[PDB]
């Protein structure tokens, strides 16, 4: 939703890979 | 743009790059060695 | 607080010209290069109040078209153009295109091509006997012998597509072939008629026509510009920094 | 209070804008991502947020997008990622225009900064009245 | 009229051509 | 509707 | 959980 909201489902982890 | 006055637009470049080196194939003089086996070819041929 | 993008703008736009310059003296050595020339044009704002700003950007108004200094290599393919002269050939999308380099190279099949753009005569694309010693006279006549063939068959093959147009009537194209625009186009016509009264010499090379004098004082122009922009810069924001205080009550 | 969520949303925009300039200083000169294609500069796109019907409000990121400017190109035949001409597509970004966007955002912030304090100070005043 | 002002009416679009239409 | 904000809506640029 | 804060871990690292 809104980037500042409150939502009940944590957010999903965010990775940073080399190459796809 | 659509046009008294000086044009419009800007096309800037990118550089230079070398696209041929080329050798310039014109009949060199002749030197004189008086050994029997030394020839010279006069005008446009290569020896194999 | 905008005071600090006018002048922005003028820095940004100078690093612009810079490029330009650059890029012309990259190619002091490139023969039949046509130097680009850089020009800064004023925008106004047009707006309610005071119209106390006023942006730059910069242009490039064509080519400089000023004939370079002669490169005498005797090489007979090897051709320089009389001044506002044009060789015609065949671009990369099928359309006519006009050069000065007048390096002219031969295909392994008879081929005339010009930095791989194979080049146009007044019946198309010319094909050379296979293997010839190739002689072009002051009018773009082209000679062929087979090099050990009676000298009394120097018979001609072709003649040259020489064409006459003034620098203001010509643009550039991004593959740095030049071409007609669209006001020359449409007052002279879409592909253009071969002079006869242009003249060739055969075994000279036209070099490119950067000078360096202008480069130079380019060069610091641009840099004083640029140091004064970042000034005018830094004024305007340490004034904004004290100015914020005043919300404080 | 609704200055409270203006203000928050000026600072969150102005954070958004300075980290896109960020990103763009830093991968000025950059020739590859994950994949094979080049660097495109980022921006942000700054709305007025009126939850309500009463026109406006304060500042919001709408989205971040890549500017459509043409892809610089140098000539590097031997890198793997030259295209048939032999060019690299290295990122077009203006490192004037990102340095005077960092210092923009920057007083932003600030000016953004003292209308919470001001304002603060004033909420935190209104509970005296009359004691 | 003067600058800082208060008016009815939002200001006209604030166009800068580069060339002469 | 406001658009980009800063340097790309700071330049100079034929209308589209 | 969490892991060394700052310098370690925002920096790009090969997978593992």
């Amino acid at each position: 939703g809104v980037p500042g909201a409150l939502s009940n489902q944590p957010a999903p982890p965010n990775e940073a890979p080399i190459a796809t | 743009g659509a046009q008294t006055t000086l044009p419009s637009g800007l096309q800037i470049g990118t550089g230079v790059r070398p696209v041929a080196t080329e050798r310039l194939h014109s009949q060199g003089n002749l030197s004189q060695t008086n050994n029997s086996k030394d020839v010279a070819i006069k005008g446009q041929g290569f020896f194999q | 607080d905008h005071a600090i993008y006018t002048a922005m703008g003028a820095a940004s736009q100078t690093l612009n010209q810079q490029a330009v310059t650059a890029s012309n003296l990259a190619n002091a050595s490139t023969p039949g290069f046509r130097a680009q020339l850089n020009a800064l044009r004023a925008v106004p704002v047009d707006g309610l109040s005071l119209a106390t700003r006023t942006l730059v950007t910069a242009s490039t108004p064509g080519a400089d078209m000023t004939p370079g200094q002669l490169d005498y290599t005797s090489r007979p393919l090897d051709v320089a153009l009389q001044q506002d002269g044009w060789l015609v050939v065949q671009a990369a999308d099928g359309a006519e295109g006009y050069t000065r380099n007048g390096n002219i190279q031969v295909g392994p099949t008879g081929q005339l091509t010009i930095q791989g753009h194979p080049v146009i005569g007044e019946g198309g694309p010319i094909t050379v006997p296979e293997g010839s010693e190739i002689t072009i006279a002051a009018d773009g006549t082209i000679s062929a012998l087979n090099p050990g063939d009676p000298p009394n068959t120097v018979a001609p093959v072709g003649r040259l597509k020489l064409v006459k147009a003034e620098g203001n009537e010509v643009q550039r194209s991004d593959d740095g072939l030049f071409r007609l625009t669209a006001e020359a186009q449409a007052e002279r016509g879409a592909v253009l008629a071969a002079d006869p009264s242009i003249r060739i010499m055969s075994g000279v090379l036209e070099g490119s026509n950067v000078k360096p004098v202008e480069a130079m004082t380019d060069m610091i122009a641009n840099a004083r510009r640029f140091e004064m922009q970042m000034k005018v810069i830094t004024s305007v924001d340490e004034n904004e920094g004290r100015a914020n205080q005043l919300l404080s009550m | 209070l609704n200055i409270f969520d203006i203000a928050g949303s000026a600072l969150a925009a102005q954070s958004k804008r300075l980290n896109v300039a960020a990103s763009n200083l830093a991968n000025a000169d950059s020739v590859t991502g994950p994949d094979g294609q080049p660097y495109r500069a980022k921006q942000v796109v700054f709305q007025v947020d009126a939850a309500p019907g009463q026109a406006t409000g304060g500042v919001k990121v709408a989205s971040v997008i890549e500017s459509q400017a043409p892809e610089k190109l140098v000539y590097e035949p031997g890198n793997p990622l030259a295209d048939a001409n032999g060019y690299v597509k290295m990122p077009n970004v203006d490192v004037v225009g990102e340095m005077v966007n960092t210092m923009s955002a920057s007083r932003s912030y600030q000016a953004n900064i003292e209308v919470l304090n001001t304002v603060k100070s004033m909420m935190l005043k209104t509970l005296t009245l009359g004691q």
